[PDB]
């Protein structure tokens, strides 16, 4: 069986000789808790509801319905409304429902009770029950009636149900609606990189962990971690996302002052050779050495760690997210040229990076790195070994992006800033072992 | 104020269809002439003979009608476009045969509104470029060359034939009068000139603010080859090419992707969003069109706001055709389809008579436009009176009942008159919606019939869902549309809902219902279809006098 | 047991509506079994009933408590096809109106699938059950054979001017007058039949107005039937109120306003 | 608080004076188990996989890929394959994974471990892990290689991922894919009436229960059972689906020999009056009595029970499903005419029935009753008070339908006929209190 | 453009299940004669013309001249009984290397309609219109050709 040493975000050892199965999405209680948290937690924009009602801007995108303003001030009654929402959504007193006023009354964080998720088939009960509880709380507090309550309902729910989503509404999840899934098992893959950067509070080590965990939870739900593929995926999670054996942190540190994508390639090959993961296979007439992988899944995991460290070194030097697309491409292209072994995810990180480079530097779609996610058509193709690097690059950016975490995901930061699994994911994963 | 006259508005059309007829007669002589009575059916039969001979396979033949009878065992009667002198054969109002109706939908489908502020901020932040009236002017020239499908950066590009894409263009609009005045007027939608009544221009500029937008209209031929999902993508590609050239950017650098995301998503205002799997459709298709946006596309409100009924009934004409004839009758079904389900709402001045009667009743009982109480009691009074009067008209004029021969037509027209009266009177779309459902309930009990087998699914769900606030039930009427669950299937409702959504804002003397960007965009006279007078356009199409875009005569043979 | 009241209103039209609902409709004519079968067009007069599945007794049934306490109709027990009768009724004071044909079926007959439309009203049932239901309707005061008729297709006519002889327009002319009587010589889908089904004399215009369930200006004016209007209003109001909130307090929620009724 | 007496499918009392909350989807362990079972259980058509491979008919719909037949016989090796599937999907020995060979080898029932659902966001992990485990089991058993395994993979997964679903595949759930949801919270609403009839083994009382439970679970997930609406929904579930106070059973028994839709209307009004749910409000000049509801949610529940009993009496007499559409319409239209009170779901059962009648008797769409479900555009509009009647009508049909339970849902019968929650739902719900 | 429009406007629809429905539910006999009547009906109605109701308006036949329906079958005896104008002749078209026999063996003795709705319709609308348009006029044609109620279960 495989064991790993767990190290934290500062390069400090947490636990030695941990069974690889102990960090599995199917077994580690901290990971299971992370998934439950992202499913059941929603953010409420009370300030947005108040503006929509006062300005009759229901649905957003410059909509204005003249004469249909509703003059209510929920930000000034945030504590009363929060208490009513909690009473309406809680299943039993003392259950895990939480409703907290943030931003001096501008927002609520609503952790809907787990039981409402359990009683359903998907994850949407948090969104639906919060929107319903808010609508009722506003109707009661402001004595709304037959013909104005519908407008307030649209301030909360947006254009639902004319649209499948609460478009222009004021209830937010880090997940999207199920109908946006590209395929089977994609809901946990559909987390905007800008959101991931805010969950991590721009700590790039914690970013790698949060993003890698959720990506691999998705891969497991897709049915793509069965049999031999379970070890393949778990080693990638551990070495790329969980700083196993301190490889990501130490390779970044070693290359952080003068290193480049290429020096990280070199250190990764040297480590694989020194650790027995690869060996010289044959030598060509020129002297070029063809390598062989003695442990195929472990060679991939080393490439995954190298891809992450290269992102941290290159995007960290740029203090800019955009270089992540070329870093994933050239780390893997060049490590193949250096060894004659296939790179991370057997070309699928490189391929993802090719299209991601194109779609972050062209007219045709995409955007900056913060708009991508594991469900995006451009960036879905690797089983979890590309997006964590994207999220890390978004976190390292010092201000070069137009669609930035602060401009698209501000409420996510406030909602998860004091949530322990997001504040210290590596410590919580290790403590759950 | 308006005064309802002593002669019903529908009498002229009856007399023009039936010269010399005693309009009180409940009986008629049937001659059973069949199709030969009718010039259009005879023309169709001859066309079917040519089709069959040319392709070696039977097609249209009136004698294939079942029972050994051809169409026209009764008299086949033509249709007067309401408020127009034009009387046309019924087939001339089938969407397939009517290019005005086709082009109205193509003009909506090929339109996207795209903000410019985010793109300009991107150029400033990432490249340090200064955006000026001069740089914007260069961009507007670039985008009007590239948008129809022509090249600006690469060498050895092939291009669209400019004559095939002559309807494609881009204009900008803004609430900032200073910017609007600096750009060549050929590139600008002039809000002040178009919205010169009742201070509508100031209402629109206040709502839009000092923000800048592009109204993009991609080529008709493209949406005809493809779908409405092409529109925002096509727009974004050529916006991006134009920014590259006009700001000397690298032709493909990271900042270009921010422009792409802005133009495709963040600053893009679709006409309609996507639909769920059972009726899967791309964006910019009719099922995603909200009633507020439909009402805002129609422009009679900027021409004559002092007559709220006229604009209201032009919205009905716009919506009933699109939603019943093209959307429900084609996209969601097909065949012969649903022409007369919709013509009932825009021909023979019938809905006009019933609605002006109600307007007069409400003016006298409740007072000026938009001042009536916004409550269920008022909806009840107006709907009942308007519906009873209309039913009495159908009972007293046999050829009126024979025109709206299907109960579904009668139900939609009586309920539209009820709800439009309530909208104008109260200024409230949601109260008007209660009046709509009340009309149906009143109608059903009077005659012991309503519409077709499945007409009142939304009807019977209707009253209780007006004032629901539950997730998939509650919704203000302006934001409902053809995907509101109860509304997702049936003829005789969707275009009428758009009509009384317009009626409520006309009664309130607003400049728009739901989105001022939509309102300005569709006011532009450079569109092919004249959104300011819907029924006049339909008459041109029915008379073969409407020239649509998108034809391929430039690139096809002819010959004997 | 509970005594039904069926429907409000005090005019003779409301009385007629309660007759149709309660099934207390007078028999006015006789139609032979063979004539009716020929008109319906599903099998030759005298022929065995075709089957869509075996008789229940022969094939057995699942162990269902509902099947075991609900008696099948004769046609269901036999496995008959589900077939239909369909009628069109003139808005010029025909005795019947579509919804009230459907209520007559739903209240007074077992195992029936009625459907209401503006220009047609259908009853689907196991063939032999459908025949019995159609016989009851066609022999009764619910039918004038000039103002109503069997039309399984091509139904146009309910809303049209009557012909000069008082017959409702039928594009297929399945019926006509001979010697004062209405004769049907095609089946309900327009196929000629080898007999003349004599449906007897049309009702006089006066008799039709005495027997009709429709409100219109030349009979009982709908505007004057304030009890029916009150009923419609009460149902709409309470539906609106309870969709907002299903409780008595909703009946005076803001937005209701000064609702008022004529007779209550 | 409200209490109910619970009765079984044969009209016998199970438990008295049960708190209405104890039958809630959020609280009753049997309901929660039913939801878990439908989420995580899949049927495998091994005979279908074998036929697709031997006939190169991958993807169905008359497809044939000449030359690409793969000659494998999984029905003959079903026990070995089942054991391998179990080993590949089970998370821990002794967990709730089950794999059972059915039909002599033609089919498997696979109950994927609940932990795989818990670790994901939706319910699809059962379908995906089963499909993956099967593909691997076949590859191993039959020594498949690089270029033929892809074809066998399509025998299992259908045309996925060219399509979003496993179209033409051989892994079946009673649920559909999430992207087919019409809106938020609809996954448990998307259960075909033919499937529900097979879950119940054509026991119409048990069909009412299974369908009503799942419909209301969906309504709860939609956020439409919050506050006062929780009592509204729970009373409808109890009285229409759980035979509360034996009302559905007794009304059906009382009207089963000679009754009609109309006599059931009459008994429902009489019961509401005798039980104090409604009272005479005012009397019109003609003597017509306007009634008032003294308990609005209870009056709805009585109308829901009556709608169900009317379906049992009318479709039971016809022994035919099609009359359910007119039964739901005319029961509710006539009870309003009889009382001047609004009918079931305040018109939404009637309205659903209007469109359902149309779309089960016209050219335009729909079909026979068996093709409808709570997610169908035609039949979605009532919050759970229409579809259970549809499923009951489908169960009562003696052979009039072309698209029947036996022709569309045969494998569902075999998969669930030994599953206790589906064999005796009313007894299991009562025992869980 | 026309290549794509020819693909988008095409749907293939089996006839066996429809024929089984008529047999089971109505007790109708399906014969080469009833199929021939159906093929005439569907080629009148498919382009957008009326067969049941009175006072219907219709598409201009010249605007929909590309719309038609043919049947095809691996049953050579049925194919030979239907007027050739309505039938795709597999044996004439697939005369090389025994391709006709391979196609007929794969299709078997099943019957299919190749429906091609009007180009002008998919140009005004989208490819989603195709299977729906096809089904509406197939339905109207079965109603007429088999003397059904025009709207029964
Ligand atoms: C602006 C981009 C970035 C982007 O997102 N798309 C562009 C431009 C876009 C535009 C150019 C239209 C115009 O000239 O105004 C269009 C036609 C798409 C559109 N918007 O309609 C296009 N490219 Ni490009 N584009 C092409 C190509 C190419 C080749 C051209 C290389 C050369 O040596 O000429 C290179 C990529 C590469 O190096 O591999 C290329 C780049 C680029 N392509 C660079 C601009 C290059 C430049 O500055 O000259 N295209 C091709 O390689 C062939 C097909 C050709 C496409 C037109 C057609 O198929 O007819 C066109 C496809
Ligand atoms: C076969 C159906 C069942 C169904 O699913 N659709 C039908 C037929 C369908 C066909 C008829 C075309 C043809 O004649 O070949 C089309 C045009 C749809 C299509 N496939 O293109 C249609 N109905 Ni219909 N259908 C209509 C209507 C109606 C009215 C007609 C009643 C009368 O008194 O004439 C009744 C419903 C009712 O009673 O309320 C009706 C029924 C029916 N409708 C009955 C046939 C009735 C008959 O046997 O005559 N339609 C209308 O009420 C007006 C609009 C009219 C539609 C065409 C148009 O909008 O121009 C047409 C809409
Ligand atoms: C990526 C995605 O765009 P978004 O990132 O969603 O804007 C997608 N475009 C494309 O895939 C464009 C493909 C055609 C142009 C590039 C050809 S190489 C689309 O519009 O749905
Ligand atoms: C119900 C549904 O059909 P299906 O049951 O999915 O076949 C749907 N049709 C419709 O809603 C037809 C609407 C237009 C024809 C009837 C107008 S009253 C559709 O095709 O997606
Ligand atoms: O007769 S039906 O109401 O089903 C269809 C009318 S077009
Ligand atoms: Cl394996
Ligand atoms: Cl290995
Ligand atoms: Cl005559
Ligand atoms: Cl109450
Ligand atoms: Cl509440
Ligand atoms: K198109
Ligand atoms: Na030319």
């Amino acid at each position: 069986a495989d064991t790993i040493d767990l190290y934290d975000d500062r390069g400090k050892k947490l636990k030695g000789d941990v069974d690889l199965q102990a960090v599995s999405p199917l077994k580690n209680s901290a990971i299971l808790s992370m998934v439950n948290t992202v499913k059941r937690t929603v953010a409420v924009n009370l300030a947005g509801i108040e503006k929509a009602c006062k300005n009759a801007s229901y649905g957003g995108q410059s909509r204005n319905i003249p004469g249909r303003e509703v003059d209510i001030d929920p930000t000034a009654k945030a504590d009363k409304i929060a208490a009513r929402v909690k009473e309406l959504i809680q299943v039993e007193k003392g259950d895990d429902t939480e409703v907290t006023v943030l931003g001096g009354g501008k927002f609520l964080r609503v952790a809907a009770p787990t039981r409402r998720i359990e009683a359903g088939a998907e994850y949407v009960a948090g969104m639906t029950c919060t929107a319903a509880a808010l609508t009722e709380a506003l109707r009661e507090e402001y004595n709304l009636g037959l013909y104005d309550t519908p407008y307030v309902k649209n301030a909360v729910w947006g254009t639902y149900p004319q649209t499948m989503d609460m478009k222009g509404g004021n209830v937010l999840s880090v997940l999207s609606i199920p109908q946006n899934d590209e395929g089977l098992g994609f809901a946990l893959r559909n987390i905007m990189a800008n959101h991931l950067a805010m969950l991590s509070q721009r700590n790039a080590m914690n970013c790698a962990a949060i993003s890698s965990i959720l990506e691999h939870c998705g891969v497991f739900e897709m049915g793509q971690a069965i049999g031999l593929f379970e070890r393949y995926q778990l080693l990638a999670l551990a070495y790329q996302g969980l700083n196993a054996n301190n490889m990501v942190y130490e390779m970044t540190k070693n290359n952080g002052k003068t290193g480049t994508i290429g020096t990280v390639v070199q250190e990764t090959v040297g480590r694989a050779l020194d650790d027995g993961v690869i060996s010289v296979d044959k030598t060509m007439p020129s002297g070029y050495k063809v390598y062989k992988a003695n442990d195929v899944c472990m060679w991939n995991a080393y490439c995954a760690a190298g891809t992450m460290a290269a992102t941290m070194v290159n995007c960290g030097a740029l203090r800019g997210a955009q270089a992540v697309s070329s870093t994933l491409l050239y780390f893997n292209d060049m490590i193949e040229k250096e060894t004659s072994l296939p790179g991370c995810d057997w070309g699928r990180v490189e391929g993802t990076a090719v299209g991601f480079s194109f779609f972050s530097h062209s007219i045709y779609g995409g955007g900056g790195p913060g708009v991508f996610n594991g469900n995006h058509v451009v960036t879905r193709h690797s089983t979890g070994m590309a997006i964590p690097c994207v999220a890390v690059a978004v976190a390292l950016d010092a201000g070069t992006q137009m669609f930035s975490p602060e401009s698209t995901s501000a409420i996510v930061l406030d909602t998860f800033q004091d949530v322990p699994i997001m504040m210290n994911p590596l410590k919580e994963v290790a403590a759950a072992v | 104020a308006y005064k309802y006259p002593s002669e019903k508005l529908f009498v002229e059309a009856l007399k023009s269809k039936f010269a010399g007829l005693d309009l009180s007669d409940q009986k008629v002589k049937y001659v059973r002439a069949g199709y030969l009575q009718n010039a259009r059916k005879r023309e169709f039969q001859a066309a079917g003979e040519r089709v069959a001979e040319q392709r070696g396979m039977q097609q249209y033949d009136v004698n294939v009608h079942l029972g050994g009878m051809t169409l026209g065992q009764r008299q086949l009667v033509p249709y007067k476009l309401s408020t127009r002198p034009d009387i046309v054969e019924g087939d001339d109002l089938h969407y397939v045969n009517n290019p005005a109706m086709q082009q109205m939908w193509d003009d909506m489908k090929r339109t996207i509104i795209v903000g410019m502020d985010l793109a300009h901020e991107t150029l400033e932040k990432r490249l340090g470029k200064e955006v000026t009236p001069e740089s914007i002017a260069g961009y507007m020239e670039a985008v009007n060359h590239t948008m129809p499908g022509a090249a600006i950066v690469q060498e050895h590009m092939v291009e669209t034939h400019p004559g095939l894409v002559d309807d494609c263009y881009v204009k900008m609009f803004t609430g900032d009068d200073e910017l609007a005045d600096e750009i060549d007027s050929q590139y600008v939608i002039n809000i002040n000139d178009l919205f010169d009544k009742e201070g509508q221009n100031e209402k629109l500029k206040a709502a839009i603010g000092k923000t800048t937008w592009q109204a993009v209209h991609i080529p008709t031929i493209v949406v005809r080859c493809c779908d409405g999902g092409n529109t925002s993508r096509w727009s974004a590609m050529q916006i991006g090419m134009s920014f590259i050239a006009a700001y000397n950017m690298c032709a493909g650098e990271a900042a270009v992707a921010d422009l792409a995301f802005a133009a495709k998503h963040a600053a893009a205002v679709q006409m309609a969003e996507m639909l769920p799997a059972r009726r899967a459709r791309s964006p910019n298709e009719p099922g995603g069109l909200s009633f507020g946006y439909c009402a805002d596309m129609v422009q009679t409100l900027r021409v004559k706001p002092e007559d709220p009924v006229w604009y209201t009934l032009e919205v009905v004409a716009c919506g009933t055709m699109l939603y019943d004839q093209i959307w429900l009758g084609s996209y969601m079904s097909g065949g012969v389809g649903f022409t007369q389900y919709a013509t009932a709402a825009y021909t023979n001045d019938v809905l006009d008579d019933f609605t002006y009667y109600g307007y007069d009743y409400a003016l006298n009982k409740y007072g000026d436009d938009g001042t009536a109480p916004n409550d269920l009691a008022t909806a009840t009074d107006l709907a009942t009176e308007v519906t009873l009067n209309g039913m009495e008209c159908y009972e007293d004029y046999p050829t009126l009942l024979e025109d709206h021969f299907g109960g579904s037509q009668r139900a939609g027209i009586l309920a539209a008159a009820s709800a439009c009266t309530t909208g104008i009177a109260t200024g409230n779309s949601q109260v008007a919606l209660s009046a709509w459902y009340m009309s149906m309930y009143v109608h059903k009990e009077g005659w012991g019939r309503l519409g077709f087998f499945g007409y009142d699914l939304q009807d019977q769900c209707g009253a209780t869902n007006v004032c629901s606030y539950q997730g998939d039930e509650g919704c203000c009427l302006e934001l409902r549309g053809a995907n509101y669950p109860n509304y997702a299937m049936n003829v005789g409702h969707q275009g009428e809902y758009a009509g009384f959504t317009g009626s409520a804002h006309a009664g309130a003397h607003d400049a728009y219902c739901c989105n001022p960007l939509i309102k300005v965009c569709f006011a532009d006279p450079s569109l092919v279809f004249d959104f300011s007078y819907i029924r006049k356009e339909y008459a041109k199409g029915a008379m073969r006098t409407f020239r649509p875009a998108g034809e391929r005569s430039l690139v096809i043979p002819a010959g004997v | 047991a509970y005594t039904p009241q069926y429907y409000p209103g005090s005019s003779h039209v409301a009385v007629n509506r309660r007759k149709h609902m309660s099934g207390d409709v007078e028999k006015l004519r006789t139609v032979s079994d063979d004539d009716l079968v020929a008109a319906l067009g599903h099998r030759a007069p005298g022929a065995d009933y075709p089957s869509t599945h075996p008789p229940l007794a022969e094939m057995g049934e699942p162990d269902c408590p509902v099947r075991q306490m609900v008696e099948p109709t004769p046609g269901a027990a036999a496995g008959d096809r589900v077939r239909y009768s369909q009628f069109t009724d003139s808005m010029y004071s025909a005795p019947s109106i579509p919804y009230f044909r459907s209520y007559y079926a739903a209240i007074n007959f077992r195992g029936v699938d009625p459907g209401t439309l503006s220009g047609r009203q259908i009853v689907e049932a196991r063939e032999r059950d459908m025949e019995a239901q159609c016989k009851a309707a066609i022999e009764s005061e619910m039918t004038c054979p000039a103002l109503a008729g069997l039309r399984g297709c091509t139904v146009h006519g309910h809303s049209l001017r009557l012909a000069e002889d008082g017959m409702m327009f039928d594009m297929l002319q399945r019926t006509h007058i001979e010697g004062g009587n209405v004769i049907e010589d095609k089946d309900q889908v327009g196929v000629p039949i080898d007999r003349k089904v004599n449906l007897g004399k049309p009702m006089s215009d006066a008799e039709a107005k005495k027997r009709t369930t429709i409100y219109r200006t030349d009979g009982v004016k709908y505007r004057d039937e304030e009890e029916v209007l009150d009923h419609v209003h009460l149902v709409h109001h309470r539906r609106t109120m309870y969709g907002y909130r299903p409780e008595t307090a909703a009946e005076t929620a803001p937005g209701v306003g000064p609702v008022t009724y004529h007779t209550v």
